[PDB]
RNA sequence: UCGCUACUACCGAUUGAAUUAUUUAGUGAGGUCUCCGGACGUGAUCACUGUGACGUGUUACGGUUGUUUCGCAAAAGUUGACCGAACUUGAUUAUUUAGAGGAAGUAAAAGUCGUAACAAGGUUUCCGUAGGUGAACCUGCGGAAGGAUCAUUA
RNA sequence: UCUGGUGCCAGCAGCCGCGGUAAUUCCAGCUCCAAUAGCGUAUAUUAAAGUUGUUGCGGUUAAAACGUUCGUAGUUGAACUUGUGCUUCAUACGUAUGUAAGCGUAUUACCGGCCGGUACUAUUACUUUGAACAAAUUAGAGUGCUUAAAGCAGGCUUCAAAUGCCUGAAUAUUCUGUGCAUGGGAUAAUGAAAUAAGACCUCUGUUCUGCUUUCAUUGGUUU
RNA sequence: AUUCUGGUUGAUCCUGCCAGUAGUUAUAUGCUUGUCUCAAAGAUUAAGCCAUGCAUGUCUAAGUACACACGAAUUAAAAGUGAAACCGCAAAAGGCUCAUUAUAUCAGUUAUGGUUCCUUAGAUCGUUACUUGGAUAACUGUGGUAAUUCUAGAGCUAAUACAUGCAAUUAAAACAUGAACCUUAUGGGACGUGUGCUUUUAUUAGGCUAAAACCAAGCGAUCGCAAGAUCGUUAUAUUGGUUGAACUCUAGAUAACAUGCAGAUCGUAUGGUCUUGUACCGACGACAGAUCUUUCAAAUGUCUGCCCUAUCAACUUUUGAUGGUAGUAUCUAGGACUACCAUGGUUGCAACGGGUAACGGGGAAUCAGGGUUCGAUUCCGGAGAGGGAGCCUGAGAAACGGCUACCACAUCUAAGGAAGGCAGCAGGCGCGUAAAUUACCCACUCCCAGCUCGGGGAGGUAGUGACGAAAAAUAAC
RNA sequence: AAAUUAGAUCCGUAACUUCGGGAUAAGGAUUGGCUCUGAAGAUUGAGAUAGUCGCGAUUAUCAAUUAACAAUCAAUUCAGAACUGGCACGGACUUGGGGAAUCCGACUGUCUAAUUAAAAC
């Protein structure tokens, strides 16, 4: 507000979980104001020219979105910048793409190609459970999407699946000691599952344990804590082998040493 | 103009702080009120983003409510009688908040014996020596429709002295509520079990 | 010590001089707000006038009319407050600078005068303190050895 | 310790020092040595500096213990408390417990199938591991820009056809401390029970507080 | 790449400083220079002034188009391009600079339940002609002063500009009030009335362990012949809520409130249906709509952390200083401001004052460690546009490539008057030890607009360039 | 010679100094009329609960009052505000000009009645 909001912001400013790199230009894509916040988007400047490489230059991809060929969440979103943050399924289908952002254990995101039967549900979280909206209650989204009329045993904490053609609930998974989960926010993210404990400090910043595959017990924020399932449950297709907590060295070992070429 | 923040004064040691960002908008202030008894004004100030309150100047009526009853009837304004921020403010008529009141005493009783149809506090009988003739078409109880409503109440008919000394002259004290330079309004709600008996204390033992 | 030749920094009448910010009082441009104000420009009624219509009793359409009722806003100008630039004056700082004269310092050995100290430096030295003296210095009182006695004297 | 020139001259020299008609130091010739597309000079700054001293100085005589003692702020402060023993077994080789279990009367009460929900935590400093948070820089992983400083790319099947694949684009000092979570309880302060406003108890009912369940609904008598 | 040598003496051992020594994205300067890759650059002194030039504008089939300026043909559909002009949006970001500023900025942490908010996405939209009113630019026409900048007078005309205005706003239902209702009870009614949201005030519920002893209606139910007497079942302390909570909070009801606001808008298709007859309905977007939830933020406040100085030891409080209290004011807390009380508040653990050749932090230079010095400088934050002050419009500015005045400088003038701020990019003077072209384009990275297309001396790109880094001609057999 | 200043309230006040001063330093602001408002006192405080006898007259009390206890009564002063005119307002009168130094005498005191009041005593 003073003299603000800011509409610019800069290279080696915007954050490396996009991995931009330092040469490349003085500015940086500088997200729209969508459902999620700066620091957990990603606009598609860096979806269409920098990963998938369907463009080379920043003006071959107005040329692509304004031609309603792309595809967020089942609306179009011509955009050129829209943020399109965690679990935003970019339903391509043309030609056929069927993506999902979830994000990479070493802390950036990754390209998962999805099945396109399962592309058309995504997973969210919720936040505050509230009411005034039509007609007494409503629930809020992690990206923020306000819907209606939910199940008046959903609390805060958990998540619901919400199908891309409606916005309606199917099914919630809720916050008990046997559910994994999945981590996005600190240095722990991308790792997968699951939950032990949740240590309730009153006021505030409750933090919870969780304990990996591979026993690799840790902790994080409850903030930072998604939940996707049950135990052994993935209810959505995950990426590349779930973020096992891979060693510093052993990636160094496992394709990097052990390669064969 | 006015400013409304502590780029000036002095910190809690005795320090002079000193200069302290040129002058911002955001921390404006701006000149009051000073809402008189006259009829009708008001200016409306643009405000912080986008908006708009009202600035009222010289109100004279106000939605002012007895509050032991649920009931809110909109009566004028008739004396600035007492005022805790200042004696200026009282004898300059200037309504700001919580100043003392007077308003009119008629709107509530004619809705009392409206619901509350027993009649007091009664005025002086040579007045009362005949009737138009009021107790049959108060209630005239029908044999029997809504109407015998009006006596398992009776309960709630005793109105304490010092209120119903108060409706017979027809005038009574109230208290303001409302904030005439921001809301607009002069409304506010009556003074009826201790609030009146220590702001009638501060009147009359006071002269 | 004194004398010539330089150089720096002090003291100093002038109640000197030039800034620098910070304010007390004073005046004071503007503006926000406010008390009025009401150019012009409508509304609109009061009548109507041009005609027809009804029963001339009444009305329809035109006259940017006559002219009274009733508004609606609104420019100039204004009253009072409040922000306050700005100059004028006073004080307060914080620097810089001119000064007759005065007096210390340094460089400059090669000037004059004497020899203060280091050898028992020819009066052992030094200290504190006072006074005196061309100059180093002298003298009193007290102290110390950094002394020229580590001392032998039941 | 070259050759001519000049003669306390001209000048050179960061400092020490040279030069006064043989100069290893000047000025030149003939050579030589350092670093090399470089190098010299001036100012500042760091190292040198054990000459600012926390690591790490000095104070009898070299610069330096106040003339003396009191003395508040401050800085520092004696020892003392569950320490272990046995019984063991899991575990380096009759020996070695380095994980733990059994006696010092009870290191926190229930149900679940040894195991989970579960009631209960004298304190602070310190310390363990965390959380949490900009990037560039820095540390630096990986990589033949030909190399290099960089860069964040690129590589492969392969000279191919080929959404034809493969993996990148680390991890950290930093943003040192504050603050938070968790383990520890050595060290170091405070804390407690004095003719007991001490503890459990005498769980006595002498005193309590209160209000949601039922007096059909709804009111009174009240345990 | 944890090191030292010369210099006090006739010689000695020391203390000691001086002189050497090397690094410096560290400045200038001296001499010379064959490439080539990167490239800092008016910060220091003068945040001192500045010739000229440019740096902010924007259109979709989709707000408005009467231009023969160009398209076509008697179709209003011209649906073409659309100049202009109106309206909407942006011009508050960026870019430059470092004067101010010493718990102030800033950094981290934590808060806003003490607030506010364009946009963006998401949810949401009943309690008397339904299709309208007038008036201006563009355009035409005649004018003025030294003066182009400025603007008047008249004739035309639009809308998603301004203004009014829903007969289904439509009630049953809900529910007070009466009403043609009329009965020993957890009892019944035609209809007349009324019940948008929002603001304001006021009220009441507000998140919740179990039963009877006894009792009036004796209805459910029982007994006494009965007047009735003893009892008794559940639907009845029936709203999210931080899972820290009288959150005055988002919800709801009650009694009011005043005063506004409330979809008379637009392109592409039209057929279901033809009687081609306003009987029959898609997909889209919008000057726009309103409430709630988000988001880009902000602005305040929390807890710690800052350089030199005691030849600065006590400061603050008349004229707010520390608190209470009621107010005002603001978007909101609050001495922020007022009025009344109270006499507090900071201090040798350095307050207060002064200095600063002080923008803070990331970071930079240099060492074995511990460290010292620097940071105008490309990133985040603050700050300001000659000096101060004021302010309009705007969701956002105390904006200066906006205005208004004063002060200082300058400008034009026909003497009446009119305008100006390069610490934006280049360039000139000046001061200086000290710092380059009055070049080229938006392809890049992104930003903005009505927005595939326009604009952007932001940005990229050549010219100067021994600041600084890297690879290496000046021979070889 | 004359003018200037002058009462009072408030703020502020230098060199020197025998630390008493200087000092009313210097320098400034305020001031009428009219309507209210605030503050500063005194003296009795004020007594609540049978009815004998016929509420009436003979007829009760420890204390708590209290945080304006309530009326009476009393003088006068000081702060505040609003309005208000030819700025005329201490409206007459009463009533200091100030400052930078030099010389002498320290000071208050005394003196040449009738020419010297001083630095003389």
């Amino acid at each position: 507000m003073a003299r603000g909001p800011k509409k610019h912001l800069k290279r080696l400013a915007a954050p490396k979980a996009w991995m931009l790199d330092k040469l490349g230009g003085v500015f940086a894509p500088r997200p729209s104001t969508g459902p999620h916040k700066l620091r957990e988007s990603l606009p598609l400047l860096i979806f269409l020219r920098n990963r998938l490489k369907y463009a080379l230059n920043g003006a071959e991809v107005t040329k692509i979105v304004m031609q309603r060929l792309v595809k967020v969440d089942g609306k179009v979103r011509t955009d050129p910048t829209y943020p399109a943050g965690y679990m935003d399924v970019i339903t391509l289908e043309k030609t056929g793409e069927f993506f999902r952002l979830v994000y990479d254990v070493k802390g950036r995101f990754v390209i998962h190609r999805i099945s396109a039967e399962e592309a058309k549900y995504k997973l969210c979280k919720v936040k505050k459970t509230q009411l005034g909206a039509k007609g007494v209650p409503f629930l809020v989204t992690h990206d923020g999407r306000t819907i209606r009329y939910p199940d008046p045993l959903i609390h805060a904490n958990d998540s619901v699946q919400v199908d891309i053609a409606s916005g309606k609930i199917t099914d919630y998974i809720k916050f008990d000691s046997g559910n994994l989960c999945m981590i996005t926010g600190g240095r722990n993210l991308g790792r997968v599952g699951t939950v032990v404990n949740r240590e309730r400090h009153p006021g505030s910043f409750d933090i919870v344990h969780i304990k990996d595959s591979q026993g690799h017990v840790f902790a994080t924020r409850l903030t930072n804590v998604f939940i996707i399932g049950k135990g052994n449950k993935p209810y959505i297709s995950l990426p590349k082998g779930k973020g096992v907590k891979l060693s510093i060295a052993e990636e160094r070992d496992k394709r990097l040493a052990a390669k064969t070429h | 103009g006015i400013s409304r923040d502590s780029a000036h004064k002095r910190r809690a040691t005795g320090g002079k702080r000193k200069s302290l960002r040129k002058k911002r908008k955001f921390e404006l202030g701006r000149p009051a009120a000073n809402t008189k008894l006259g009829s009708g004004r008001v200016h409306k100030v643009r405000t912080r983003g986008g908006n708009t309150k009202l600035r009222a100047l010289r109100l004279e009526t106000g939605n002012f409510a007895w509050a032991s009853e649920g009931v809110a009837r909109k009566t004028r304004i008739a004396d600035v009688v007492y005022n805790a921020s200042n004696n200026e403010l009282v004898r300059t008529k200037t309504l700001v908040k919580n100043s003392i009141v007077v308003i009119d005493a008629t709107p509530f009783r004619q809705w009392y014996e409206a619901h509350y149809v027993l009649p007091l506090g009664r005025k002086r009988n040579p007045k009362h020596a005949q009737k138009e003739d009021e107790n049959d078409v108060l209630t005239k109880k029908r044999s029997e429709k809504v109407m015998k409503k009006y006596l398992e109440r009776q309960k709630y008919g005793k109105v304490e002295q010092a209120l119903e000394d108060q409706f017979t002259s027809g005038r009574i004290l109230a208290c303001i509520s409302s904030r005439p330079g921001q809301c607009g309004r002069s409304d506010g709600y009556i003074l009826e079990g201790k609030e009146l008996e220590f702001y009638l204390k501060k009147i009359k033992s006071k002269k």
